DNA sequence: CACACACTCTCCAATTCTCTAA
DNA sequence: TTAGAGAATTGGAGAGTGTGTTTTTTTTTTTTTTT
């Protein structure tokens, strides 16, 4: 076997070897040697190689060699990788051969779909676009291993092209086989394969012209890392995919812009080519207490320790919620308690008990309701902002759309699962629309049985509504029921009702104007947003329990609430149901989470009772 | 049914020996080891089946069970050797290593071999690579440290106090080293019983998935040797030469150097400078490539007619032809789809017997530095002593030496004697007396007799094993003459008996491999320079060299300019350059083969523009064209006689080749 | 006659 | 002739999104909702071909249920030619290819659902009705098809699950932590325990008190729910007259009285239970709908909530908030217990032996005790009498 | 001083000079060969100017770069509806507004084969879209026939962008809808005219056969027509 | 159906080869 | 060693067996969920 070797290839392999093993880059540290040790620890086989590190070494010569002829240099890079990984520790390869995947990222320049040229084929790019469609994770043949039908000889490590290429000859000089083999699926090596359909970004599209699309192939660990809609920054080799129908396949036939011809395997048919990216790395650009603590850096641990040991932590948190909104301490406290939530308990009989807290900020049209909603949607994770105007065809909850079969369209109440659904203009959405969320707000599920489709969908969301009073301006002469078009079944599912009014006060307007103009000119929060987020995440790990005296205090407070809410000659409660008792429990748990204490004291229950009472004494 | 019963017994033995997670020796472990040894020996030579080895490799016995035995014995041996049933715990490794060397024995297939052996050779050569793959990567390959214990136990006692039995133990352990490192990928034996289709062999990678070319190269072997201290073992074994430890050792330390060149030893971001130079060279050749491609697409449709003699209107396409008429003529030439038939042709460890010049095994810089001093230490320790030890054996059993002995001995000798001289040339810290001991009269006459005997039997491989040594004979004679009567007795017997052998091989070997042709040009270049300091006659030895087949075999090497190096072209061109004025025999150089190669040379697609090869060649070709014009202008018939071969008629032989 | 222990010690590679 | 083994309670449960190449030819326990279901086609088990050129018998090759049996060169002669099966000694096995789809519960919100085809071999056919949610344990195999390779342009294979067991999780999604392929299957000891506790005096009171254990009071509601859960005997006089044998319950009351929680409990407890709410349940989704099959292009009939809950319970939360023209669609299936469809040339009468348990809400949100029942609800006599 | 390649040569400048009137007529009649020789003359003239003026520069860099000529204003604004079939392979000036533009279509220019038995690789230039694959390995030590397999991603590709030009509304007859023609843009001018732009395009009106059956070599006798753009203004 | 493609089955004279020629 | 008489083999055209198309989802009803 005489094989000529491209000396440039082995030179690049050796240079890559020294770069990998002795880079030693702010104290000196062999980052890539530690990367290989990291791979040995968790068996993962993705080497995230920064391109700047490769460029600084070898004064950019190796970087250019990679960036110009990546496709031909890749096998030599893999061999150089195998050398180093075996040298440091042979803990690789019931032996299971390990296939490696070199990942290059942080390229100096980022191209786009419009800037695709066929002169960059076989080179590293950094294409960025918005993913619109992703296929399934199918396994593609990588290194086949055939067994011929007679003499049972094994032909192995058959490299696969875009076709289903199989060996043509048998190594044993007694087997007649030119087209007959039986692939050994167990011995063969397969690779995850996904095809994403990215397109030009909105801001990069010239006016009038339709967006240009591309088909990017994802292989290995980079599969399912680019969901539709997310703008990702792919990077990898750009290849061209021929029409394998013309090349001839065992199961199909060629099917009918400038196609070349003349190949021995072609005959009289032509061959056409299609540009398709082959991504090697993709990034988007658009829990017990101990587990959370161990994932946090020590410097952040210090800040969290200062918070938890603080004496006035509760009031500081309340004042630090939505700093850009002046006043409204009660609404700030309610919003803070909403993020912490309760405990989503589930009883022995299988009945699920709600743990999410629902707020409704009813107020005059000039007030700051939408500011609260926007702060919450911009701060709380897994939160969405929506209005009652019902923009999309799918309602607030869900809808079925016929495909020209039926499929479920996700509503606003579902996209915010395990989060906060900031609903705006809660009065605008009609009463025939309110009946849809009666279950989604208490049972936290949406049940749909329309046509051939029947599912019980999950909506574990906390709703923060913001409803304008009927008649535009709030009328204090009537109870909260009169000023709101909501009915009793939906008004009892809201834990807290906050009424905010723009009283015609000459002095108050001065502070308001000075505050708004002051912000536009530049608010000092005792806790910054990123600083408060870790405290909320830490507090959510707590699951407070009710002490023995807490239960008695809770029962007495509920009795007082129902006694003070009694109406009619038959003593029929209207505003206060057992949902209010569960609301007191939820608010007690949220308050105890605010103080980062695992036991619920009667002080917390008294505060929760005050919070509920202030929302119903509005007469 | 017999085969599956054999598999059942192998599996039964596999679960009987024991396993992990420390390995445990099962009951009757020695009995099952002896049973396995007996079965393998019975099926190897007595029955010639080569199926038990297959079953052993299948159960991964060598990896799962055999290697852990030696690994577990290593710690006990270290504890026993450092602390201050030892016989039972020692004899257990003997059978394991005997099995290991038996499975690692290279497999040879010939015409006399039965169909089973050739059928299973392709299925067992991969397992052979698997054994050395898992052995070298097994925690720094410490099994060789256990192997050297199987030799130091016997060699510890006095050499005069050797054992008539324990002596075979040394051979058995020593064979393991040469067997593991001689493991190389085989050849895909294509079934040529029928005409092959319009497509060739898909994959020539004869490597199982667990085996990668990274983990099986000789670099891995040398790194394992250095990390396992066995360098000291190989040095101490040779340090005590003063019989049975010579023939194996001749190839134990030769296999990893059978084809590794000495140029890589000296360079003459360190690796990246050559990377940048290679990028510059490939950029230059790619720039030369694009000079033919059209500025626009292929479908632009550039059609033209060449008004050739006879007012012909032949139509050739291509906008590239519109640039130059020579491009149009080349497109005319290569348009024909008809081609002629070009005729063409290792049974011993692959090496120079089958390795092209670019097959330089990649070495780590530290590994290269270690290997630079390892061989030098071996030379400073026991090189000439080892040569003199086998001198006596080489003088006997001339016809009893199998063809393997010549290829495993002559290549070793020539490679090391060449390395010593090149190392002395680059650096003066090494004396010439370290290799001058090979000038013994008996050794020289015996190797010459072997070289001449290999000629009549058509053993071209064995003869090529001899020219590589014969080149260094003249080279060392020149070195010991310039740097200085001992050289005369070695360099005076080629008066009349040896002139025929050296002047016949170039005329006949042109129809064989490239290296066979390369040997003779070096032979002629060396012989033309060794005698230049004493002139039996300079004008008489060159007379027998100026022959038409000799020119043919020299010019046949020039056609491979896509792979010829600076020295390869330098020697071939200097052969004609040195006879331009000294011999004045340019008339036999008037074939079109040399003119077309000159056209290829000066064209940018051939030799590098930035290098130091095309400048003097271009000037000498400028003078060549002047000579051609002067000689052609004085003979109109020579215009067409330049194509036809010369004539055997008396008068014309002096009229045309000498110009009266 | 292999014990449950042998079943755990794979001999065939696969 | 053969006994198959249905492995149950596999620990590592996946989803049709998390399957990768590492799971190939290994047991998986994916979970999804059944979408399509072909008919039970007999499949060749032991193909015994007969050579046409020279021979007459070929080896009884095992069909792998995934790829066509390949004969290639004959044993009698190396020459290749046409082959066909033998009807003399051939055995068949049932074959059904159900198409799992990722359940809308487990699909990430707003994302498209993945799907894999599942092969149900003998004794497993017709065990998973379309639209039901099931957990499928089986080997995750892959077979090569030229169509997929041509479409994607890469040597990519098509995967498929050869089901080894099926457990339905539709209508018992709150029943996690249980063991076995059937939560409602009883062993002999369990049956003996049933017979032992039934002889107790006051077993009815224990059963009633054990309906909603975590819901206080409401003993009348618990009694009604228990009666509905056990049901009555469906009579059939001489084969002509048919009497309904299932009890319907209507829970009407003020908000926050655990009417929806009782319904959720009933869904958890009953064997075949379906939950549909208010406006989120159309007329044809409650009973039955016809559709043009996208592959074969003809009208086919698919059942709804009242068919998926056949011989079970159907739970309708917020009964009074459904559209009248959607609420009137359950009049026949709640008294005659049979859905009659005569649309698009499909004249047939399905069977729906359901037992509706519906939670209503009085007009104005509060039940006015001073008014009769008819004045507190918007429902009419024909639906109140059921 | 800018390192550019294309030249915005005007057609009237050939009439202005005396000896280049036949050259102008042949450019209008034989655009392909004329443009090729004009490009070669441009390259040779530039390298000669570098040699003469002694303005030191890399001769290899200039020689490697492909220099183009873009003859615009070739003639009167020919109408799309008046493209009779004697204008085949003749320079044509057209005016219109582009409807859409296909993405970049890679067309092979230099093939790249690999010897699957000795790993020998050589590049075969592609002319008129035909694959002249080597009969055997170029290396004499191997010379194995039928051992060459095309390495698609290691080849060399050019840029082709088919553009669907539309007849301008102000020139179409008021009765019928405006017609359309298909442009072809190579190696440059790609994405130089987005959809909605109005351009005056100059190119050679060319027609090619279309295969009636993909599997067979049967060719339809209708000869779909396009134009090979050489300049867009 | 049949004309064109791809390819297995099959076959003599020009191309290579070594015993007897000059 | 040379010009010339003898064996020995196998590639390039052709007999022949079996293929592969043309071949199609528009427009019109009927249903269903939103509007
Ligand atoms: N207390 C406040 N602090 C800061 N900005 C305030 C405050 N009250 C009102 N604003 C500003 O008043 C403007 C209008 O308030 P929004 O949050 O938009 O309420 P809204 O959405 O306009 O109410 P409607 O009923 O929907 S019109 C915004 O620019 C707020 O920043
Ligand atoms: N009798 C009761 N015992 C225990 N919990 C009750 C009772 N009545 C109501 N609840 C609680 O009220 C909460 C809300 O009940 P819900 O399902 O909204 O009833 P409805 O739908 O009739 O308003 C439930 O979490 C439940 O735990
Ligand atoms: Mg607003
Ligand atoms: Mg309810
Ligand atoms: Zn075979
Ligand atoms: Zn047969
Ligand atoms: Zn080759």
């Amino acid at each position: 076997v005489k094989k000529v070797d491209d000396v440039t290839g082995e030179k690049v392999r050796e240079a890559f070897e020294q770069f990998l093993e002795d880079f030693s880059v702010g104290e000196v540290e062999k980052v890539y040697r530690a990367q290989i040790e990291f791979m040995k620890i968790y068996d993962l086989n993705t080497i995230y190689i920064d391109y700047q590190h490769l460029s600084m070494r070898e004064n950019g010569a190796l970087a250019m060699a990679i960036s110009e002829q990546y496709y031909r240099f890749l096998p030599f890079l893999q061999k150089g990788l195998r050398r180093v990984v075996r040298k440091y520790a042979p803990e690789l390869l019931e032996q299971t051969e390990r296939v490696f995947q070199i990942s290059f990222f942080n390229l100096p320049t980022v191209h786009r779909i419009r800037d695709i040229r066929s002169e960059k084929i076989g080179s590293l790019l950094s294409i960025s676009g918005t993913v619109t469609r992703t296929s399934e994770v199918r396994p593609e043949l990588y290194k086949a291993s055939f067994t011929c039908d007679m003499c049972r000889a094994i032909v192995d490590n058959v490299e696969q092209s875009f076709k289903y290429t199989e060996p043509t000859f048998c190594p044993n000089p007694s087997c007649e086989n030119r087209a007959f083999w039986t692939l050994n699926v167990t011995r063969s090596r397969f690779l995850d394969w996904q095809k994403v359909r990215i397109q030009e970004n909105a801001n990069e599209i010239p006016t009038g012209s339709m967006p240009r699309t591309l088909d990017v192939i994802l292989r290995g660990d980079s599969v399912e890392r680019a969901k539709p809609g997310d703008r990702c920054k792919f990077t990898g080799v750009e290849i061209v995919v021929p029409d394998v129908t013309q090349l001839g396949l065992p199961g199909v036939k060629p099917s009918s812009n400038s196609g070349v011809t003349g190949l021995r395997s072609l005959g009289v048919r032509d061959l056409t080519y299609k540009i398709s990216f082959l991504a090697c790395h993709v990034i988007s650009i658009g829990r017990d207490q101990e587990v959370f603590l161990n994932s946090l850096s020590s410097d952040e641990i210090n800040e969290l320790k200062e918070m938890v040991k603080d004496e006035h932590i509760y009031d500081k948190l309340v004042r630090s919620i939505a700093p850009a909104v002046f006043g409204h301490e009660a609404v700030k406290k309610g919003i803070l308690l909403q993020m912490l939530g309760g405990v989503h308990k589930s009883t022995v009989e299988g009945i699920k008990l709600r743990g999410d807290i629902n707020i409704c900020v009813v107020g005059d049209p000039s007030t700051s309701k939408s500011q609260f909603l926007k702060y919450v949607v911009g701060f709380a994770p897994r939160s969405v902002y929506t209005s009652g105007k019902a923009s999309s065809a799918a309602g607030l909850t869900a809808a079925v759309v016929r495909d020209e079969d039926y499929t479920i369209e996700a509503g606003a109440l579902m996209l915010a699962d395990n989060g906060i659904c900031c609903i705006d203009e809660f009065d605008k959405m009609d009463i025939s629309d309110q009946v849809a969320i009666h279950e989604a707000m208490e049972q936290q599920t949406i049940s749909i049985a329309k046509a051939g489709i029947h599912a019980t969908l999950n909506a574990r969301t906390s709703i923060l509504a913001a409803a304008n009073p009927v008649g535009g301006r709030y009328n204090r002469k009537l109870s909260l029921r009169g000023n709101l078009n909501m009915t009793a079944p939906i008004m009892s599912r809201f834990d807290l009702f906050f009424v905010i009014l723009d009283d015609c006060n000459e002095k108050i307007d001065t502070e308001l104007a000075s505050h708004i103009v002051d912000l536009h000119m530049k608010i000092e929060p005792p806790f910054s947003a990123e600083q408060l987020r870790r405290y909320i995440k830490y507090a959510r790990t707590f699951k407070p329990i009710l002490t023995k005296e807490a239960r008695s205090y809770l029962v007495e407070k509920y009795k007082e609430l129902r006694k003070d809410d009694a109406q009619g000659f038959s003593r029929s409660s209207y505003r206060i149901t057992v949902r209010q008792l569960e609301s007191m429990i939820r608010l007690s748990e949220a308050i105890a989470r605010a103080n980062c204490v695992d036991e619920i004291t009667p002080s917390f229950i008294a505060e929760a009772y005050d919070l509920l009472r202030q929302s119903i004494i509005r007469v | 049914f017999s085969l599956t019963v054999l598999r059942a017994r192998i599996a039964l033995l596999a679960t009987a020996i024991g396993g992990p997670p420390p390995y445990k020796l099962g009951d009757d472990c020695l009995a099952c080891l002896k049973d396995l040894k007996r079965w393998f020996k019975l099926v190897d030579d007595q029955q010639k089946r080569w199926d038990v080895a297959m079953a052993v490799a299948e159960y991964r016995i060598l990896t799962d069970d055999l290697l852990p035995i030696l690994i577990d014995w290593e710690n006990k041996c270290s504890l026993a050797a450092k602390l201050a049933n030892k016989a039972y715990y020692d004899k257990i490794a003997l059978n394991c290593l005997q099995l290991l060397v038996l499975m690692t024995w290279p497999l040879i297939v010939t015409e006399q071999s039965s169909s089973n052996q050739i059928t299973l050779y392709g299925e067992l050569k991969k397992h052979q690579l698997v054994y050395k793959k898992t052995i070298l990567s097994m925690e720094s390959g410490k099994v060789l440290r256990a192997a050297i214990r199987l030799a130091l136990d016997v060699i510890k006692i006095d050499r005069l106090s050797r054992t008539p039995r324990d002596n075979m133990v040394l051979k058995l352990v020593l064979n393991f080293f040469r067997n593991v490192i001689a493991i190389e990928p085989g050849e895909f034996t294509i079934n040529t019983k029928k005409s092959m289709p319009k497509k060739g062999i898909t994959s020539i990678d004869t490597l199982p998935p667990n085996v990668s070319m990274d983990d099986i190269s000789l670099n891995t072997v040398i790194s394992s040797f250095h990390k396992n201290k066995v360098f000291g073992f190989l040095l101490t074994l040779t340090s005590s030469l003063s019989d049975f430890i010579n023939i194996p050792l001749l190839e134990i330390m030769f296999y990893f150097t059978k084809d590794v060149n000495q140029e890589l030893l000296f360079p003459r971001t360190s690796a990246g400078f050559e990377l940048s130079k290679l990028l510059q060279k490939e950029h230059q050749m790619r720039k030369n490539v694009i000079k033919h491609t059209s500025a626009r697409h292929s479908r632009f449709g550039g059609l033209l007619s060449i008004q050739t003699p006879d007012k012909t209107r032949l139509t050739v396409s291509g906008s590239q032809a519109l640039v130059d008429e020579k491009i149009a003529l080349q497109k005319l030439d290569d348009s024909k789809k008809w081609n002629k038939r070009i005729i063409k042709k290792e049974g011993l460890p692959n090496s120079l017997l089958n390795s092209q010049t670019g097959k330089a095994i990649f070495f780590t810089e530290s590994n290269g530095k270690h290997f630079k001093e390892f061989i030098n230490n071996f030379i400073d320790s026991g090189f000439n002593i080892l040569l003199h030890s086998v001198t006596n054996y080489f003088t006997t059993e001339q016809d009893r030496m199998v063809t393997l002995e010549q290829v495993e001995y002559l290549l070793f000798f020539a490679w090391f004697v060449k390395y010593q001289l090149l190392r002395s040339k680059i650096d003066n810290s090494a004396d010439i007396k370290q290799v001058s001991e090979a000038l013994k009269e008996v050794t020289f006459i015996l190797v010459s007799s072997l070289l001449r005997s290999a000629y009549d039997l058509k053993n071209w491989t064995v003869t090529h094993a001899g020219m590589i040594a014969f080149n260094e004979l003249l080279n060392l004679v020149s070195r010991t003459k310039a740097a200085q009567d001992i050289e005369f007795i070695v360099s005076r017997l080629f008066s009349d008996e040896r002139i025929q052998l050296l002047s016949n091989l170039p005329k006949i070997g042109s129809k064989y491999s490239l290296q066979f042709m390369k040997s003779c040009i070096e032979l002629t270049h060396s012989v033309l320079k060794v005698l230049e300091q004493y002139s039996v006659n300079f004008q008489k030895v060159q007379a027998n060299y100026m022959t038409e087949p000799v020119i043919e075999t020299y010019i046949n090497f020039l056609e491979r300019f896509r792979e010829l190096e600076d020295d390869s072209i330098k020697k071939v061109f200097s052969f004609f350059h040195r006879v331009f004025v000294q011999a004045k025999e340019q008339a036999l150089l008037f074939r079109f083969d040399l003119i077309i190669l000159l056209r290829e040379m000066l064209s940018p697609d051939g030799l590098d523009r930035m290098s130091r090869s095309r400048k003097y060649v271009s000037q000498f070709s400028d003078y060549f064209l002047a000579r051609l014009k002067k000689r052609l202008k004085k003979s109109p018939a020579w215009f067409v006689g330049l194509l036809f071969p010369p004539l055997h008629n008396s008068e014309v032989g002096f009229y045309q080749r000498y110009g009266e | 006659e292999l014990t449950l222990e042998s079943l755990s010690n794979v001999k065939a590679n696969s | 002739s053969e006994i198959h083994v249905r492995i149950s309670d596999f620990p590592t449960i996946y989803s049709l999104r998390e399957l990768r190449e590492s799971n190939l030819s290994s047991l998986v326990r994916v979970t999804g909702v059944v979408t399509r279901r072909t008919g039970v086609f007999p499949q060749l088990k032991y193909v015994k071909f007969n050579c046409l050129k020279c021979g007459s018998i070929l080896g009884p090759f095992f069909q792998d249920s995934n790829e066509e049996i390949r004969i290639s060169f004959c044993t009698n002669c190396k020459s290749k030619g046409p082959f066909r099966v033998n009807g003399e000694k051939t055995v068949y096995r049932n074959y059904q290819r159900v198409t799992l789809q990722e359940a809308p519960g487990t699909v990430p919100p707003g994302r498209l659902p993945r799907h894999r085809e599942v092969i149900l071999l003998a004794d497993l056919v017709d065990v998973s009705k379309p639209g039901e949610e099931v957990e499928v344990t089986g080997i995750y195999k892959n077979n090569y098809d030229g169509n997929l390779n041509a479409k994607n342009g890469f040597p990519v294979f098509a995967t498929i699950i050869e089901a080894n067991s099926i457990k339905r999780r539709e209508g018992n999604t709150a029943n996690e932590g249980e063991e076995g392929l059937d939560v409602f299957s009883w062993t002999e000891e369990e049956e003996r325990e049933f017979r032992k506790i039934s002889r107790d005096r006051g077993i009815i009171d224990k059963i009633i008190s054990s309906m909603a254990p975590s819901i206080y009071g409401h003993r009348d509601i618990k009694t009604a729910v228990a009666c509905s859960l056990f049901g009555g005997v469906p009579k059939n006089v001489n084969g002509k007259h048919s009497i309904r044998g299932d009890i319907n319950v209507l829970l009407l009351g003020d908000p926050g009285t655990a009417k929806s929680q009782i319904l959720k409990y009933v869904e958890k407890t009953a064997h075949r239970a379906v939950f549909a709410t208010g406006q989120g349940a159309s007329a044809v989704g409650l009973t039955a709908s016809v559709r043009k099959d996208p592959i074969t292009k003809e009208w086919t009939l698919e059942g709804g909530a009242l068919v998926l809950a056949d011989k079970g319970v159907c739970l309708i939360d917020e009964f009074d908030k459904m559209n009248d023209q959607d609420r009137t669609s359950i009049h026949e299936a709640m008294e005659q217990q049979s859905i009659s469809i005569s649309k698009a040339g499909i004249v047939t009468t399905l069977q729906a032996r359901c037992s509706i348990i519906a939670a209503a809400n009085p007009n104005g949100g509060r039940y006015n005790s001073t008014l009769p029942l008819a004045q507190n609800v918007s429902l009419t006599e024909p639906i109140l009498s059921r | 001083e800018l390192g550019t390649s294309n030249l915005n040569l005007d057609a009237r400048n050939l009439l202005a000079y005396k000896q280049t009137e036949d050259l102008y007529h042949q450019l209008l009649n034989y655009p392909q060969e004329v443009i090729s020789i004009m490009d070669q003359t441009i390259k040779d003239c530039m390298v000669s100017l570098i040699v003469d003026n002694n303005l030191d520069y890399d001769l290899d860099e200039i020689e490697t770069k492909f220099y183009k000529v873009r003859p615009y204003n070739v003639g009167s604004c020919k109408g799309m509806r008046e493209l009779n079939p004697n204008d085949i392979d003749k320079l044509i000036n057209l005016k219109g507004l582009v409807l859409r533009s296909t993405p970049v279509i890679p067309d092979m220019k230099v093939a790249f084969f690999k010897c699957n038995v000795c790993d020998h690789t050589m590049a075969v230039e592609i002319d008129r879209g035909v694959i002249q694959e080597p009969a055997r390995c170029e290396r004499i030590d191997c010379n194995e026939p039928n051992s060459m397999s095309l390495i698609h991603n290691r080849c060399s590709f050019a840029d082709k962008q088919v553009i669907k030009l539309q007849e301008t509304p102000d020139f179409v007859p008021d009765g019928q809808t405006p017609h359309s023609i298909s442009l072809c843009v190579y190696d440059e001018l790609v994405d130089s005219c987005r959809a909605g732009d109005r351009i005056e395009v100059t190119g050679t009106f060319r027609s090619i056969p279309i295969r009636a059956n993909s599997r067979q070599r049967v060719l339809k006798s209708l000869y779909k027509t396009y134009v090979d753009v050489v300049h867009v203004k």
